[PDB]
DNA sequence: AATCGGCGCCCGAACAGGGACTGTG
DNA sequence: ACAGTCCCTGTTCGGGCGCCG
C-alpha cells in the first residue's frame, strides 16, 4: 500500500533553532531485533528512508509492545525535537461519550492500520526526524534512517493526522448527508439508517474510499456485528456499558496504588451511580513518597467497601432521543459529596457523575448545589448541545430566599423539588433588624505581627467584659475569636457589632462547612441560637462599644 | 484593492485561546454562516500548524430571526497595532440609534500576513469531528483594526449624507453606528431608514426588525435616548426617632461617603453614641447633630466638582445587586472619583434570572460608556466566575465584548440604594 | 522501569494576583 | 505614599483514569 497522496502539512521549527541532537542509548537484543525487522519492512514500503552524514542530527528510538497485541511499536523519543517544534493548534477539543450517540438501524466500526504512518511528512521537515539503530555487534557502525510519514511520539503527529483524515472524509462525507461517521483518531464509528444490505455496500464504498487514500481499514480490525468495542465502551445495540472495571486487592496500599485507585473509580463514575472517593482523595494529602505505604482510614476503607459494593453489580447505559427532554437529577451523598444522574425516560439513565470540588475556605450546601448544576449544565452542551431540566433536593423557597439575600448573582435554570432526603438547607438565618430585648456584644480582637500573639474580647451594654489572650493568631482570627466568645457567653438571642469587614463577610454568607477549625465552632453556635443580629461600624470613629473594647485589645 | 499593512504591537504573540462549548442551536447557525463566508472568499480553511485561536460564538439579532455570528477578539484586540474629538452633544440628543454595519468591513481584504491571527475553531456536538479551523480573508466584524483601515471608506459613504442632514450626529464604534438626533421619534425613525437605504446604495445593512413600533423590551440596545439618562444620588434616611443601631449605620454610611465627597463630618453624630448602649435604644438627635446631618444632605445633593474624563485612563465600572430586579454600577478612572453613577432595574427574566440581569445591565453600562466617552470600560462584575461563563453567552446581544474581571464583594454596599 | 505523542476528566498543591489592614514622620 | 502580612481566588502542574497513535 503507497503512502497517502494527501498533501503535507507545512512544519518549521521554532525561530532561530536546529534539531536534535540526542545520542542512542543501548538497547536489548530482543528490543533491537524487533526495530531491525520492522525499519527494513518500513523501508520497502517507503515510510523510511536512510540518510548519510549530511544529516547532523539524531533521537533515541525504543520499541514497546502494541496495546493488546503481538506487533511491535516503534517509538521515538523526540523530547527535544518537540521543544523546538513550532506549536500547534490542537483540533481535539473533547471525547465522544456513548451516551451521546443516537440510535441507528446500522452501525459499523472501522479502525486504519498503521495509522500515523500511511500520513506523509512535509519534506523540510524530515532531516529533524533523524535516528540510528545500533547494531548487534558493536563493530559494524548501524543504519541511520529518517522518517517521510507522521512518526510517533511527535507532538505534531496527533493532529496532523486528525487533520488529514477530516479532509479525506469530507467528500465521503458530503456524498451521503445521511451517515454518521464518528471520527477519533483512526477508529470510524459508522452509523446509517439504510437496510444492512446496502449498509455494508456504503461501508465498502467507505473502505475503499479509504484504500486510495493510503489508509487500510484492516479485516482484523473491522467489526459488523454487536456488541462494539468502541473508545473502551461496549455497545450494544440499545444499551452501553464500561469495559470491566478490575479494583486491585492488596492488604497494603501505597500512594501510587491510591492514585490508580482514585483514577479507576472516576472512570467507573460515568455510569456507576454512587462512587465515593473523598476519603481515598484524602489519603494523597501531604504525603509526596510515591512508594510509602499508607494504612487506610476507617472512613478511606468503608468508602472503598460502599465502591465495591455498588460495582460487583452491572450497570448499563441508554442512547440518546433528540425528541425526548433531557432530565438531570441530584442527590447529596456525603460532606462536600454529590451524585447526579442524566435520563430521558425515568431509571434508564444515559450516564452518571458525581460533584465533589471544594469551592473556597467557607461555603453551603446551596452553593455547592449551584456549582454542581453548572458542572452538568457545561457537561450536557458539550454532549447533547442542550441544557437538561434539573430535579433538585431543595425547596422552592430554600432556594428563593437564597438569591433574593445573597449579594452575587445567582442562578438556577428550570427546575422541580424532589422530595428525596437528605435536603439542602440554611442551617441558620441573621436577622435584618437588632433584636429588643437582647444584649448587645462590641467584639473586637488585635495582635502583633513580629510576636503573633494577640488579644480578643467584648464589652456588653450590661456591663460585662472579657479579654482572652491568643498565642500564634493573626489580625483576621482575633476578630474572628472575637465573635466566638459573644456567641459563647450569651443567650439565644445576641446582637454583634464588629469592626471587621473579613469576620462580617464569612458570617453574612451562611457557610455551614469551613476548612477553618474557627467558623465551624462559630458556624455551631450560630445554629444553637434563636436570634443573632450581626452589625458592622467603622473602625478609629469613637462609636460605642466599638471604642471601649478597641483599647480593651490594643493595649 | 490593496492591503493596509498591519503588525502587532512589539514584543506580543497572537491569541491562543481555547473555545468554549456551544449549544446545537449555535453550533447550527455558525456552520451555516461559515459555509456561506467560505463560498465568497471571506474566510478559508486551514490545519493545525496554525497556532492561534479566538472564540467564536452566535447571538440573536435585535427584534429579528436572523443570527450573528460574534469572534472574541479581545485578545487580539489588546495585541494589534494602534492606529494613527468625541462628540460631546450626542449623549444631549434626545434619540440615538444603533446600526450594525459591520457587514462592511467583508468588503476590504486583509494583510495577509496578518490573517493567521484571526483563526477560530467551530466546535462539533459530542465530538464526534475534529474542530474545523478556520481563518479570516477579509476585515472581520470585531477586530479593532477594521475600523481603522475602513475610517476612510466610511467618511466618503457618510459625507453627502452629513451634508443633506446636518443636524445629525453620526459616531461610530468598532461595528455599529450611532446616529442621534434631535428630532421627535416618529421622525427620527425615518431619518434612520433613510440613511439605512443611502447605505444600501453602498453598503449592506442588518435586514430591518420584525416591528416598525418600539415593541416592549426588545429595542432595549437599538433605540437609545440619551438625554432621559440620570444619575443616582447617594441618600440618607429620614427617621422621627432614630435608635442606636440606626445612627452606626448612618455613621458608617457618611464616613464612607467621605472619601468621595469632602465637606462630610461626623463628629456631632458620633458624640450621641459616646456611652456603650443597646443597639435597639433610642437616641434623641442634638442640636448640634441635626446641623450635621442637614449639612450632609446637603453635601450629598449637589453634584461632584473637579471630576474630570482623562482619555488616556482606562474606565472601571463595578455593579452592585441591591436585590428586587435593582442595581446599582458606578462607572470612574480613580477610586471614589466616579464619573457616572447610575441605578438599573426592571430587566428581563423579571424577579427570577439574575444572570440575564446582570448580562443585560452590562450591555446597557457599555453602550452608555461608548455614548457619552467613547471607551468601554473593565467591569468588576459580582458574580462566580463559572457561574458567568456558563450563561451569559445566552443573553448576549451586543457586537461588543467588554472585558471583565470577577469579585467576591462584602455586603456593606449598602450605600448606593 | 527504561522509554514517546495529543485530548478529556478528576484531586492535591505550588505560584501568582488582588484587596483590606496596619505600621511608618 | 509605601511596604509588609493575611486571606482569598484562579491558573498550572504533578499524579492518576480513559481514548488513540
Amino acid at each position: 500500500v503507497p503512502i497517502s497522496p494527501i498533501e503535507t502539512v507545512p512544519v518549521k521549527l521554532k525561530p532561530g533553532m536546529d534539531g536534535p541532537k540526542v545520542k542512542q542509548w543501548p538497547l536489548t537484543e530482543e528490543k533491537i531485533k524487533a526495530l531491525v525487522e520492522i525499519c527494513t519492512e518500513m523501508e520497502k514500503e517507503g515510510k523510511i528512508s536512510k540518510i548519510g552524514p549530511e544529516n547532523p542530527y539524531n533521537t533515541p528510538v525504543f520499541a514497546c509492545k502494541k496495546k493488546d497485541s503481538t506487533k511491535w511499536r516503534k517509538l521515538v523519543d523526540f523530547r527535544e525535537l518537540n521543544k523546538r517544534t513550532q506549536d500547534f493548534w490542537e483540533v481535539q477539543l473533547g471525547i465522544p461519550h456513548p451516551a451521546g450517540l443516537k440510535k441507528k438501524k446500522s452501525v459499523t466500526v472501522l479502525d486504519v492500520g498503521d495509522a500515523y504512518f500511511s500520513v506523509p511528512l512535509d519534506e523540510d521537515f524530515r532531516k529533524y526526524t533523524a535516528f540510528t539503530i545500533p547494531s548487534i555487534n558493536n563493530e559494524t557502525p548501524g543504519i541511520r534512517y529518517q522518517y517521510n510519514v507522521l512518526p510517533q511520539g511527535w507532538k505534531g503527529s496527533p493532529a496532523i493526522f486528525q487533520s488529514s483524515m477530516t479532509k479525506i472524509l469530507e467528500p465521503f462525507k458530503k456524498q451521503n448527508p445521511d451517515i454518521v461517521i464518528y471520527q477519533y483518531m483512526d477508529d470510524l464509528y459508522v452509523g446509517s439508517d439504510l437496510e444492512i444490505g446496502q449498509h455494508r455496500t456504503k461501508i465498502e464504498e467507505l473502505r475503499q474510499h479509504l484504500l486510495r487514500w493510503g489508509l487500510t481499514t484492516p479485516d482484523k480490525k473491522h467489526q459488523k456485528e454487536p456488541p462494539f468495542l468502541w473508545m473502551g465502551y461496549e455497545l450494544h445495540p440499545d444499551k452501553w456499558t464500561v469495559q470491566p472495571i478490575v479494583l486491585p486487592e492488596k492488604d497494603s496500599w501505597t500512594v501510587n496504588d491510591i492514585q490508580k485507585l482514585v483514577g479507576k473509580l472516576n472512570w467507573a463514575s460515568q455510569i456507576y451511580p454512587g462512587i465515593k472517593v473523598r476519603q481515598l482523595s484524602k489519603l494523597l494529602r501531604g504525603t509526596k513518597a510515591l512508594t510509602e505505604v499508607i494504612p487506610l482510614t476507617e472512613e478511606a476503607e468503608l468508602e472503598l467497601a460502599e465502591n465495591r459494593e455498588i460495582l460487583k453489580e452491572p450497570v448499563h447505559g441508554v442512547y440518546y432521543d433528540p425528541s425526548k427532554d433531557l432530565i438531570a437529577e441530584i442527590q447529596k451523598q456525603g460532606q462536600g459529596q454529590w451524585t447526579y444522574q442524566i435520563y430521558q425516560e425515568p431509571f434508564k439513565n444515559l450516564k452518571t457523575g458525581k460533584y465533589a470540588r471544594m469551592r473556597g475556605a467557607h461555603t453551603n450546601d446551596v452553593k455547592q448545589l449551584t456549582e454542581a448544576v453548572q458542572k452538568i449544565t457545561t457537561e450536557s452542551i458539550v454532549i447533547w448541545g442542550k441544557t437538561p431540566k434539573f430535579k433538585l433536593p431543595i425547596q422552592k423557597e430554600t432556594w428563593e430566599t437564597w438569591w433574593t439575600e445573597y449579594w452575587q448573582a445567582t442562578w438556577i435554570p428550570e427546575w422541580e423539588f424532589v422530595n428525596t432526603p437528605p435536603l439542602v438547607k440554611l442551617w441558620y438565618q441573621l436577622e435584618k433588624e437588632p433584636i429588643v430585648g437582647a444584649e448587645t456584644f462590641y467584639v473586637d480582637g488585635a495582635a502583633n505581627r513580629e510576636t503573633k500573639l494577640g488579644k480578643a474580647g467584648y464589652v456588653t451594654n450590661k456591663g460585662r467584659q472579657k479579654v482572652v489572650p491568643l498565642t500564634n493568631t493573626t489580625n483576621q482570627k482575633t476578630e474572628l475569636q472575637a465573635i466566638y466568645l459573644a456567641l459563647q457567653d450569651s443567650g439565644l438571642e445576641v446582637n454583634i457589632v464588629t469592626d471587621s469587614q473579613y469576620a462580617l463577610g464569612i458570617i453574612q454568607a451562611q457557610p455551614d462547612k469551613s476548612e477553618s477549625e474557627l467558623v465551624n465552632q462559630i458556624i455551631e453556635q450560630l445554629i444553637k441560637k434563636e436570634k443573632v443580629y450581626l452589625a458592622w461600624v467603622p473602625a478609629h470613629k469613637g462609636i460605642g462599644g466599638n471604642e471601649q473594647v478597641d483599647k480593651l485589645v490594643s493595649a | 484593492i490593496e492591503t493596509v499593512p498591519v503588525k502587532l504591537k512589539p514584543g506580543m504573540d497572537g491569541p491562543k485561546v481555547k473555545q468554549w462549548p456551544l449549544t446545537e442551536e449555535k453550533i447550527k447557525a455558525l456552520v451555516e454562516i461559515c459555509t456561506e463566508m467560505e463560498k465568497e472568499g471571506k474566510i478559508s480553511k486551514i490545519g493545525p500548524e496554525n497556532p492561534y485561536n479566538t472564540p467564536v460564538f452566535a447571538i440573536k439579532k435585535k427584534d429579528s430571526t436572523k443570527w450573528r455570528k460574534l469572534v472574541d477578539f479581545r485578545e487580539l484586540n489588546k495585541r494589534t497595532q494602534d492606529f494613527w474629538p468625541h462628540p460631546a452633544g450626542l449623549k444631549k440628543k434626545k434619540s440615538v440609534t444603533v446600526l450594525d454595519v459591520g457587514d462592511a468591513y467583508f468588503s476590504v481584504p486583509l494583510d495577509e500576513d496578518f490573517r493567521k491571527y484571526t483563526a477560530f475553531t467551530i466546535p462539533s456536538i459530542n465530538n464526534e469531528t475534529p474542530g474545523i479551523r478556520y481563518q479570516y480573508n477579509v476585515l472581520p466584524q470585531g477586530w479593532k483594526g477594521s475600523p481603522a483601515i475602513f475610517q476612510s471608506s466610511m467618511t466618503k459613504i457618510l459625507e453627502p449624507f452629513k451634508k443633506q442632514n446636518p443636524d445629525i450626529v453620526i459616531y461610530q464604534y468598532m461595528d455599529d453606528l450611532y446616529v442621534g438626533s434631535d428630532l421627535e421619534i416618529g421622525q427620527h425613525r425615518t431619518k434612520i431608514e433613510e440613511l439605512r437605504q443611502h447605505l444600501l446604495r453602498w453598503g449592506l445593512t442588518t435586514p430591518d426588525k420584525k416591528h416598525q413600533k418600539e415593541p416592549p423590551f426588545l429595542w432595549m440596545g437599538y433605540e437609545l435616548h440619551p438625554d432621559k439618562w440620570t444619575v443616582q444620588p447617594i441618600v440618607l434616611p429620614e427617621k422621627d426617632s432614630w435608635t442606636v443601631n440606626d445612627i452606626q449605620k448612618l455613621v458608617g454610611k457618611l464616613n464612607w461617603a467621605s472619601q468621595i465627597y469632602p465637606g462630610i463630618k461626623v463628629r456631632q453624630l458620633s458624640k450621641l453614641l459616646r456611652g456603650t448602649k443597646a443597639l435597639t435604644e433610642v437616641i434623641p438627635l442634638t442640636e448640634e447633630a441635626e446641623l450635621e446631618l442637614a449639612e450632609n444632605r446637603e453635601i450629598l445633593k449637589e453634584p461632584v466638582h473637579g471630576v474630570y474624563y482623562d482619555p488616556s485612563k482606562d474606565l472601571i465600572a463595578e455593579i452592585q445587586k441591591q436585590g428586587q430586579g435593582q442595581w446599582t454600577y458606578q462607572i470612574y478612572q480613580e477610586p471614589f472619583k466616579n464619573l457616572k453613577t447610575g441605578k438599573y432595574a426592571r430587566m428581563r427574566g423579571a424577579h427570577t434570572n439574575d444572570v440575564k440581569q446582570l448580562t443585560e445591565a452590562v450591555q446597557k453600562i457599555t453602550t452608555e460608556s461608548i455614548v457619552i466617552w467613547g471607551k468601554t470600560p473593565k467591569f468588576k462584575l459580582p458574580i462566580q466566575k463559572e457561574t458567568w461563563e456558563t450563561w451569559w453567552t445566552e443573553y448576549w446581544q451586543a457586537t461588543w465584548i467588554p472585558e471583565w474581571e470577577f469579585v467576591n464583594t462584602p455586603p456593606l454596599v449598602k450605600l448606593w440604594y
